[PDB]
RNA sequence: UAUUCUCAAACUUUAAAUAGGUAGGACGGCGCGGCUGCUUUGUUGAGCCGCGCCACGGAAUCAAGAGCUCCAAGUGGGCCAUUUUUGGUAAGCAGAACUGGCGAUGCGGGAUGAACCGGAAGCCGGGUUACGGUGCCAAACUGCGCGCUAACCUAGAUCCCACAAAGGGUGUUGGUCGAUUAAGACAGCAGCUGCCGAAUCAACUAGCCCCGAAAAUGGAUGGCGCUUAAGCGCGCGACCUACACCCGGCCGUCGGGGCAAGUGCCAGGCCCCGAUGAGUAGGAGGGCGCGGCGGUCGCUGCAAAACCUUGGGCGCGAGCCUGGGCGGAGCGGCCGUCGGUGCAGAUCUUGGUG
């Protein structure tokens, strides 16, 4: 109600983040698909 | 833990409190069956 | 006897191993035996005198008696609701030393030992054994990931090499 | 908000031996109800392709992951296989929707009605968002018009809510595109 | 003191898997050490 | 004409029943001129 | 000589899953002595005995406990189902293997059904479910969503289950491979070719539908009906529904505990605590009722027995107590003891009556 206002150090913060985006790329990250020799075409 | 546990009387609950998915299928197929981890405290909330 | 021989069913059981037969090695009648032992019966093909029924082959006992030639063994033999104790006498050349003991007299006395050990120091111990019990929790390091995607169906593969 | 299936990432690799204390780690993504199936699935397939079987192998990770633009419209292919009554087919399949979830939702739904195809009949081979310029079916090109036009022909008339619900009116509906 | 001893656990499983999530690695948590097991199923046509 | 059915049933309706086991078992059977000498051997004890 | 197609209940190098046996201490171990006619070249062994010392119970889980004996009933026609499996074209056929089920067992669902699904039960109140359901019959949505189907064959509509095949469709909906096309394809038009100005052709695949598809009383998704399904496939929310589960009451059974210088009791009693309830054949316990006998306590011409009653009450029940009536001379309670002691059946017996 009386809208009072960090326990991280700011250097720890950007790593933080950065780790954790960097995990998130390799959750959504997608196979080559490439030893599927005879479905290239179709796979795309 | 085995004497504790064994001074227990198995606990008589209820039955669950908006019913079951298919007892006669594993929980995995979409039943009632086997193993569930951390979602049997899902089932006693409404069994207790 | 009532339709069925002493050694009715026993092609199998009775025949010797394969590229096994012939002189049998001479370490089987240096075997000490002694009272208390436990044997397990394997029927030996080639000797005839001495062999047990059918039924003890591959049965577990214990030597209650020693003579020149044989052993005789207790053998379990459930009947109905009870089990009975079977003593059969059995030339030593169907008889192996069983190891279905071999780790309690070892577990005995160094369970007596730490037992010892933890007496003189006053704490209260239990040398009991236990079943494989939970892994506590620990990191891996990361690695290289290897992504496995089902594959799609070809039927010419539905065959051991192909079509 | 709430979706019937959710996509995991797991990552799991084989029991370290003393031939092998660093065994490979596997990951894939997964679609299932919640965590407890998806991870029952992760074990089948790493059975029937890795050979490691779950009592045997190690649960590492698993993450759900979620759309990113939710609000936004993207078109999904889904390249899948599944069992017909007799036998295996491969068919790809395009779908419109916020999240991917609403698309996998739409592509079980759709093997369902078309191909009397059930859940456990079906494996997801890969997926992606494709960018209208590179779709394939017509269902989904026909809503690539930036002047998109159309009335909509049935309508489900009813009250609100089930609180306005009379047995008998004195006149009929009144309708009109 | 068990009061004190939950909230410490359940902080501890958070930091270790956050510190494994800085370093790129993984944090296998421990396995259950407990069960709870629930019959679904009646008493009639029971397998020995 | 034959038929094991509800046989293994009435077995365990009381049972298994293992036999009694004592510490001491009985010597009949056992080789006589091992016995016969252990008789003298008690008698004899002191 | 080196290869190759295809095989075996009575072939096999190899070889599972499931199941089978044994072991995880106090009936253990060690040390020092002793006994022997057995055994050894040998106090060498073997087994046993005495003394001393050590032994945190020597994997998990459970243990409404464990052992032993006596007497005896009934039964010794089975049947059904998943799976394995023999004979047989096959059978609601015949015969085996493991387990469960029915028989001996109701209860909810499957329209209906000994065996399928759920689930087993003292007498009740409340709550919640299982299987199965929520258009009407009929308790609960014509609930919130996507698609498919159009049946001029009675479209279709839920384990067991009450059927349908090979083969076909330019019916319709998805998918897979290939070919052709703004350099002009395809159809038509025009004289390989011009007009033509946008998609086209072929095969395969599998959903629903349709053909294939003929029987006798009139008839069966259970009936009516249903097509922005009340059909089919897959979801979501809520809701309905067992004698099952949970809480509470009461009855029985089983187990446990309390009650004497007794203000002290049908102690064969009272009080408290926990669990629990199916039953044919069969067994046993505690009780009810009939008629005598040995005792004891009573009733009756101021009305006994029997009988009648839309009188009333007690007991889970066998039964019991009582009002009124009829009747006109015997009868009952209690303890013990005894027996020609209890009827719906026997094509039961005699008598009577439809
Ligand atoms: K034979
Ligand atoms: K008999
Ligand atoms: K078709
Ligand atoms: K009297
Ligand atoms: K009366
Ligand atoms: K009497
Ligand atoms: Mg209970
Ligand atoms: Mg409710
Ligand atoms: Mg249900
Ligand atoms: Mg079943
Ligand atoms: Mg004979
Ligand atoms: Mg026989
Ligand atoms: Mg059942
Ligand atoms: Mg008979
Ligand atoms: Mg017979
Ligand atoms: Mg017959
Ligand atoms: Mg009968
Ligand atoms: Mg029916
Ligand atoms: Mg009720
Ligand atoms: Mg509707
Ligand atoms: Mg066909
Ligand atoms: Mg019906
Ligand atoms: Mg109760
Ligand atoms: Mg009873
Ligand atoms: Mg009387
Ligand atoms: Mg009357
Ligand atoms: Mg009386
Ligand atoms: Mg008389
Ligand atoms: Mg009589
Ligand atoms: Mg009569
Ligand atoms: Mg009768
Ligand atoms: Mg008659
Ligand atoms: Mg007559
Ligand atoms: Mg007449």
């Amino acid at each position: 109600k009386e809208k009072l206002d960090h326990a991280i150090t700011k250097e720890e913060a950007s790593a933080i983040k950065g780790a954790s985006h960097s995990w998130y790329k390799t959750m959504i990250s997608d196979s080559d698909y490439a030893e599927f020799d005879n479905f290239t075409k179709w796979l795309g | 833990f085995k004497e504790a546990n064994n001074f227990l009387w198995p606990f008589q609950l209820k039955a669950p409190l908006g019913g079951l998915k298919k007892k006669r299928n594993h929980y995995v197929e979409g039943g009632d069956a086997g193993n569930r981890e951390n979602f049997i405290n899902e089932l006693i909330r409404r069994m207790n | 006897p009532a339709g069925h021989g002493l050694r009715s069913r026993t092609r199998d059981s009775f025949s010797r191993a394969f590229r096994k037969k012939g002189t049998i090695a001479l370490s089987t009648y240096l075997r000490i035996f002694k009272i208390g032992d436990y044997v397990d019966i394997k029927v030996n093909g080639a000797i005839h005198k001495g062999m047990p029924h059918k039924f003890y082959h591959g049965r577990t006992g214990r030597v209650w008696n020693v003579t020149k030639r044989a052993v005789g063994v207790e053998v379990n033999k459930q009947v109905r609701n009870k089990i009975l104790r079977k003593r059969i006498h059995v030339r030593i050349e169907h008889v192996q030393q069983s190891r279905c003991t071999e780790e309690v007299r070892e577990r005995i006395k160094k369970n007596d030992q730490l037992k010892a050990d933890a007496k003189a120091r006053g704490e209260v111990i239990s040398t009991k054994r236990q079943p494989l019990g939970p892994k506590p929790g620990f990191m891996v390091e990361g690695a290289t990931l290897e992504t496995v995607t089902p594959i799609p169906y070809d039927v010419v593969n539905d065959l051991k090499g192909g079509y | 908000v709430t979706y019937k299936f959710h996509q995991y990432q797991v990552v799991g690799r084989a029991l370290p031996s003393e031939n092998d204390e660093h065994p490979k780690i596997y990951r894939m993504k997964l679609w299932a109800t919640n965590e407890v199936r998806a991870k029952s699935k992760f074990w089948y397939f790493l059975r029937k392709l890795k050979k490691v079987k779950k009592s045997n192998g190690q649960m590492l990770a698993i993450n759900e992951i979620f759309e990113k633009y939710p609000t936004t419209i993207k078109n999904y292919g889904i390249w899948l296989r599944y069992q017909s009554r007799t036998g295996y087919h491969n068919m790809y399949k395009e779908y419109r929707d916020t999240t991917l979830n609403g698309a996998v939702e739409q592509m079980y739904t759709e093997m369902a009605s078309r191909h009397r195809v059930r859940h456990h009949c079906i494996q997801i081979i890969k997926t992606a968002t494709i960018p209208a310029k590179l779709c394939k079916r017509e269902s989904t090109k026909q809503f690539h018009d930036s002047k998109i036009k159309f009335p909509l022909v049935f309508k489900k008339v009813r009250p609100p809510s089930r609180k306005l619900k009379t047995t008998y009116k004195a006149t009929k509906p009144n309708l009109f595109m | 003191q068990y009061a004190k001893e939950y909230s410490e656990q359940e902080k501890e499983l958070i930091r270790l898997k956050r510190e494994a999530r800085l370093k790129g690695g993984f944090y296998v948590d421990p396995e259950a050490k407990l069960l709870f097991i629930i019959r679904i199923r009646g008493i009639n046509a029971m397998p020995p | 004409n034959h038929t094991a059915h509800n046989q293994s049933y009435k077995a365990h309706r009381n049972g298994i029943k293992k036999p009694k086991s004592h510490r001491h078992s009985s010597t009949k059977g056992m080789d006589p001129k091992f016995l016969r000498n252990q008789r003298y051997a008690r008698k004899h004890n002191k």
